[PDB]
C-alpha cells in the first residue's frame, strides 16, 4: 500500500519533497505547506486508481450517430430523468416531491430518507405518500423509452439497467431490462416476511393508509407491508450483480441518460468497464465526476428525438414527426433545449 | 460488498 509506503518514510525521516519531486516531475509545491500535508499528496497521487479517459477520437453528435448505427450490445443506464416527460417528478430538479413533502413532515430532512429504513419503520407515511404519486399502472412511457424498447427489439440493447422503480420500462417492451433499485411488483411484512403482489397493497395506498400485516398481531406497529423497493444500506437484487459480470466484456457502447449518477454501486458502472469502451452521456446537467466522450446536454425527449430522425428507419417512425437548436462548445459538448443547473 | 449508498 502507498499508506504503508508514507510510514515507512515517517519512521526514516525522509524529505517528501525528495518522492515528490519525481512523483510530479514538472511541479514543485508552494513552500508554505506542511510536511504532513506534502505527505498526504504522496498517498494521494500513488493510491489514484486507473481511470478511463475521455477518447480524443469520438467528440460529435454524428459520432454519436454513427455509434449508435454500428454497435450491437449497448447498454443504456436511465435514471429518473427520462421519466419526468411521463409525469414523474425529479429528486433533482426544481420543485421535486421534497418541497411538498416538507410542508406537512418537519422530520423528514432529504429525499433519501424516504428510502431509509429506520426512518421508514419511525413513520413510513412520506414514504407511501411518494408511491401513491409514482405507483405503477398510470403513466405512459417517454419516447426515450420507445427509443431503448426499439433498440432491444433490434437485437441491439445488451441492456438497460434503471434505477427507477416507475416500472415503465415493462409498458414500453424493454424485455432486456435489469430494475437495480426493486419495485412495487411485491411487498412484504417487515416482521414475519408475508408476501404478497402488488395489487394486494394498491387500494390502501390510494387512500393514504398504511399498508399492515393482516398475519401479526394487530397491537405490532412495525408490521408495515413494504414494496421490494431496495433501501439504502440493502444488497442490490442478484440479477444486478450476475448481468454485470456477463456485460462488463460484452458491451461496446454506454448510454447514460436522465441521471446524476450519485447512487452506488450503480454509478460506478461507467468506472467498472473497459476503457476504450466509448461513453455517451443524455442529461440536462452535466456530470463532471465522469469523463464521457460526448455530451449532449437539454431534455433527454428533443435530443433523443434529433437522435431517432437522424437514424431514419424505425428510429424516425417513433419522435414526434430540420434538426434541432444547440450551442456547441468544442470540441464535444452541446446545449440543448431544457438543459439547465439547477441551485439557489 | 457494494450496497445501495449515497455518494
Ligand atoms: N421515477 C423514478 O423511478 C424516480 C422518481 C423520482 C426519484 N427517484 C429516485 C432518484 C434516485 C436515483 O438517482 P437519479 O435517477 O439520478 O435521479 P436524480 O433526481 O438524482 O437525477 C436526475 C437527473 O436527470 C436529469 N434530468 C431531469 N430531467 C431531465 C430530462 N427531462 N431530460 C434529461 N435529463 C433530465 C437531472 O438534471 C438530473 O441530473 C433513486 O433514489 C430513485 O429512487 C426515482
Ligand atoms: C492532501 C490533498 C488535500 N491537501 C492535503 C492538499 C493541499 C494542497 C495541495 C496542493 C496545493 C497546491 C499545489 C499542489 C501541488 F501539488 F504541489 F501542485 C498541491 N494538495 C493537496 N492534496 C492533494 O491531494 N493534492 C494533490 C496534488 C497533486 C496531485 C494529486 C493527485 C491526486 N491523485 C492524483 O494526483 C493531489
Ligand atoms: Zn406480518
Amino acid at each position: 500500500g502507498p499508506y504503508t509506503f508514507v510510514q515507512q518514510h515517517l519512521m526514516i525521516g525522509t524529505d517528501p519533497r525528495t518522492i515528490l519531486k519525481d512523483l510530479l516531475p514538472e511541479t514543485i509545491p508552494p513552500p508554505e505547506l506542511d510536511d504532513m500535508t506534502l505527505w498526504q499528496i504522496v498517498i494521494n497521487i500513488l493510491s489514484e486508481p486507473p481511470k478511463r479517459k475521455k477518447r480524443k477520437d469520438i467528440n460529435t453528435i454524428e459520432d454519436a450517430v454513427k455509434l449508435l448505427q454500428e454497435c450491437k450490445k449497448i447498454i443504456v443506464l436511465t435514471g429518473a430523468g427520462v421519466s419526468v416527460s411521463c409525469g414523474i417528478p425529479d429528486f433533482r430538479s426544481r420543485d421535486g416531491i421534497y418541497a411538498r413533502l416538507a410542508v406537512d413532515f418537519p422530520d423528514l430532512p432529504d429525499p433519501q430518507a424516504m428510502f431509509d429504513i429506520e426512518y421508514f419503520r419511525k413513520d413510513p407515511r412520506p414514504f407511501f405518500k411518494f408511491a401513491k404519486e409514482i405507483y405503477p399502472g398510470q403513466f405512459q412511457p417517454s419516447l426515450c423509452h420507445k427509443f431503448i424498447a426499439l433498440s432491444d427489439k433490434e437485437g441491439k440493447l445488451l441492456r438497460n439497467y434503471t434505477q427507477n422503480i416507475d416500472t415503465l420500462e415493462q409498458v414500453a417492451g424493454i424485455q432486456r431490462i435489469i430494475q437495480c433499485h426493486g419495485s412495487f411488483a411485491t411487498a412484504s411484512c417487515l416482521i414475519c416476511k408475508y408476501k404478497v403482489d402488488c395489487e394486494a397493497v394498491r387500494g390502501d395506498i390510494f387512500n393514504q393508509v398504511v399498508p399492515r400485516c393482516p398475519r401479526c398481531p394487530a397491537d405490532e406497529p412495525l408490521a408495515i407491508m413494504k414494496p421490494e423497493i431496495v433501501f439504502f444500506g440493502e444488497n442490490l437484487p442478484e440479477q444486478f450483480h450476475r448481468a454485470m459480470k456477463y456485460d462488463k466484456d460484452e458491451v461496446d457502447l454506454l448510454i447514460v441518460i436522465g441521471s446524476s449518477l450519485k447512487v452506488r454501486p450503480v454509478a460506478l458502472i461507467p468506472s467498472s468497464i473497459p476503457h476504450e469502451v466509448p461513453q455517451i452521456l443524455i442529461n440536462r446537467e452535466p456530470l463532471p465526476h465522469l469523463h464521457f466522450d460526448v455530451e449532449l446536454l437539454g431534455d433527454c425527449d428533443v435530443i433523443i428525438n434529433e437522435l431517432c430522425h437522424r437514424l431514419g428507419g424505425e428510429y424516425a417512425k417513433l419522435c414526434c414527426n430540420g434538426g434541432s437548436q444547440y450551442l456547441f462548445l468544442p470540441p464535444n459538448r452541446y446545449i440543448f433545449h431544457g438543459a439547465e443547473v439547477y441551485s439557489d | 460488498r457494494h450496497k445501495k449508498l449515497l455518494f
